[PDB]
């Protein structure tokens, strides 16, 4: 409920102590499952940047003067909207759930990138850059790791993540 | 429906077991363990990139390079 | 001396061999080879780091400490 | 000395200044081991965002009364001022892997830094493990030895640089100590 609320009330939720032994009774693999999302929060920055860097590098002409990259304010707003869209699926991931992703982010979305003209095959291909990224910090395989983590089996979170991903995929491409 | 406000969940994972700075931001009384030095935070916050952020890394795109992670599938 | 300005030397490396968008920047000789596709690039510019930046580089800090 | 930018480094104007074609064939035969040195350069500056942020983080987390509210990197101003100096410093040691020689980083951004640090109060022990990191980060993007799939550049040995650079991060480290 507070997290809901949250993403009808203006101010942050704080779940600890007993609030967040609750959380975890009534969401999957609690304690690994917020392993997971932290491994990709916590690396959100170099996720996005990675992604967008390699749309671009393996198609320049987005940053060409006709490309829909050109220009601060647009690479701005392409920036930022590869930002909101791994915020929306760690947010999946944390609450187990796709109906915020679906219907904050995905519904309508396609429409108005289609209005716009912001690219449908490059923006598929930012989104599934961060896809990777974000299945090797939940099994903690990137190249950056998380030094201390008790070990095994991320695997099931690693596919749910990428579900989510996926969705997004379906929604805009 | 996506509402174009441009704000979507921004999540803190706080792990801070042992953490000498004091917890004093829960609001629902105690676990009795290691959950009382814990938390996750949520907010709805609008995502901003500013141009001269984004100069910034059009400096570093332009180049072609990678990080450690990944193939390298550029042509340039 | 270090002169408080805050600016540093922005290198940017622009090997750019079979890149359809021409050169145009640098004027002086050619070379006849690879080395025209290819060109190093510096500039005194004064760092700016913005206060989103420093709000992400707080969240991951928060995230990734322990104790 | 690289002559078409003497002025980028008195920082006398702010104009770009270019190196390309047949002043670009002889900057690599002024240096030594030129195409290899512009690879490792570009690795290190396209990836500053990064190697700053993980830096700063880094010596962070090693040490969370940083960002605590009697810490230096406290509030969005400090911290934005410890990031920038990480990107100056790694700016300055790219010039100096560039042009293969330290004067203009012991010159331009090393002379007066520490004294600089110590009015204010910049702690030397965390500035040192900022610069540790960036250090640690530098060298791997410079001696990568993944396969030649995850590499930009034609695979080759370029362990040589990686200490090159690795003694230009020392000199900081000296420095600011
Ligand atoms: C090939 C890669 C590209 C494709 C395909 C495409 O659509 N755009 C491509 C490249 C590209 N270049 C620029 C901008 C600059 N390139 C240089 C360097 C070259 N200029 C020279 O004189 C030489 C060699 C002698 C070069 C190599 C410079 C200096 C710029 C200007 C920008 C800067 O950051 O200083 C762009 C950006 C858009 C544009 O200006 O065309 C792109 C995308
Ligand atoms: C240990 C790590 C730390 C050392 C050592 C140090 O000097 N500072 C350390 C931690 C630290 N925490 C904060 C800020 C917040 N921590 C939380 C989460 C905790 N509060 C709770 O109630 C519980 C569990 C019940 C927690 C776990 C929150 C919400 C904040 C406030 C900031 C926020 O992002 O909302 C800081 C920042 C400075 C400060 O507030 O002390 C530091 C450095
Ligand atoms: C806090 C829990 C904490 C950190 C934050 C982290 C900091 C840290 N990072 C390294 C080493 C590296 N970081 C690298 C940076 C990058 N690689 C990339 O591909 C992107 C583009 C960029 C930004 C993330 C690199 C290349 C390295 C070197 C290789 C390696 O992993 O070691 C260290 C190690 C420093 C050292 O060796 O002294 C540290 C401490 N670690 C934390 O504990
Ligand atoms: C342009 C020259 C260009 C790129 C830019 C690059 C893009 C690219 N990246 C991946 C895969 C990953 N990137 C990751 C990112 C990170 N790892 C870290 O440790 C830091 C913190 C962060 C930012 C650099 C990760 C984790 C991956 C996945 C690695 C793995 O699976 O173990 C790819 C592959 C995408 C795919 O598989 O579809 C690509 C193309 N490559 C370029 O050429
Ligand atoms: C895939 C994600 C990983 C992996 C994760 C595992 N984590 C396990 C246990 C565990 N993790 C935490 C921290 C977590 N709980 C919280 O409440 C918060 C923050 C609010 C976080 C970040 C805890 C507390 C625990 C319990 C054990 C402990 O006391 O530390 C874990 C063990 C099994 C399990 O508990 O279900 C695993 C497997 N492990 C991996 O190897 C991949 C890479
Ligand atoms: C360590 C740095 C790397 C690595 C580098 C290698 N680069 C090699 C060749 C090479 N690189 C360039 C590009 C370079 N020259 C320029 O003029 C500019 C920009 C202005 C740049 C960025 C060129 C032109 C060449 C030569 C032609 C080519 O082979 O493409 C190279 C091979 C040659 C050599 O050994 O001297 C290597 C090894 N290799 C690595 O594995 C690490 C990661
Ligand atoms: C980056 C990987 C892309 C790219 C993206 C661009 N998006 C642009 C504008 C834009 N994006 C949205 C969606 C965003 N707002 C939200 O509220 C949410 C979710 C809740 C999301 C995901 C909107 C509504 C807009 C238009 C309004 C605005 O700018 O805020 C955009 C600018 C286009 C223009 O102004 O010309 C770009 C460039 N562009 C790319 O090339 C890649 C594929
Ligand atoms: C980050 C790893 C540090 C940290 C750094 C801080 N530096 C602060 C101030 C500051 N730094 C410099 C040096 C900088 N300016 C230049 O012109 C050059 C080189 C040419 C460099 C390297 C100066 C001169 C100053 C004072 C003036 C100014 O900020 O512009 C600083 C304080 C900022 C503030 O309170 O506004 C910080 C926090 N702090 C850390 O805790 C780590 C170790
Ligand atoms: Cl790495
Ligand atoms: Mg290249
Ligand atoms: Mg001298």
């Amino acid at each position: 409920d507070a997290f809901s609320r949250v993403v009808a009330d203006s101010k942050a939720a704080y779940v600890g102590g007993a609030d967040l032994q609750a959380l975890k009774k009534f969401i999957s693999e609690g304690n690994k499952r917020l392993d997971s999302v932290n491994s990709i929060v916590s690396n959100a920055s170099c996720i996005v940047s990675d992604a967008v860097s390699g749309m671009i590098c393996e198609n320049p002409s987005l940053i060409s003067p006709s490309g829909n990259c050109y220009t601060n304010r647009r690479m701005a707003a392409c920036l930022r909207d590869g930002e909101i869209i791994l915020r929306y699926v760690s947010y999946a991931l944390l609450s187990g759930d796709a109906s915020v992703l679906e219907d904050r982010c995905l519904n309508g979305l396609k429409e108005t990138y289609s209005s716009l003209g912001v690219p449908a095959n490059s923006n598929a291909r930012a989104v599934s850059i961060m896809k990777a990224c974000a299945v090797a910090f939940v099994n903690n395989t990137a190249s950056q790791k998380k030094l201390s983590t008790p070990q095994g089996d991320c695997s099931g979170l690693a596919s749910e993540v990428g579900g989510y991903f996926d969705k997004v995929t379906a929604a805009i491409s | 429906a996506m509402d174009k406000s441009a704000k979507a969940p921004q999540i803190t994972i706080f792990d801070h077991r042992g953490c000498s700075r004091a917890p004093k931001e829960s609001t629902g009384g105690k676990a009795g363990g290691q959950d009382d030095e814990m938390m996750v935070k949520v907010a709805s916050t609008k995502v901003t990139v500013s141009e001269s952020d984004a100069a910034k890394k059009l400096q570093e795109f332009i180049t072609f390079e990678k990080g450690i992670d990944g193939p390298f599938t550029s042509k340039n | 001396a270090m002169d408080k300005s805050a600016k540093a030397p922005v290198i940017t490396i622009f090997d750019h061999r079979g890149c359809s968008r021409a050169p145009k920047e640098y004027t002086g000789a050619k070379a006849g080879g690879k080395d025209d596709e290819m060109m190093v690039k510096a500039q005194s510019v004064k760092i700016e780091v913005s206060t989103g930046t420093a709000e992400g580089v707080l969240a991951t800090s928060l995230a990734k400490m322990t104790k």
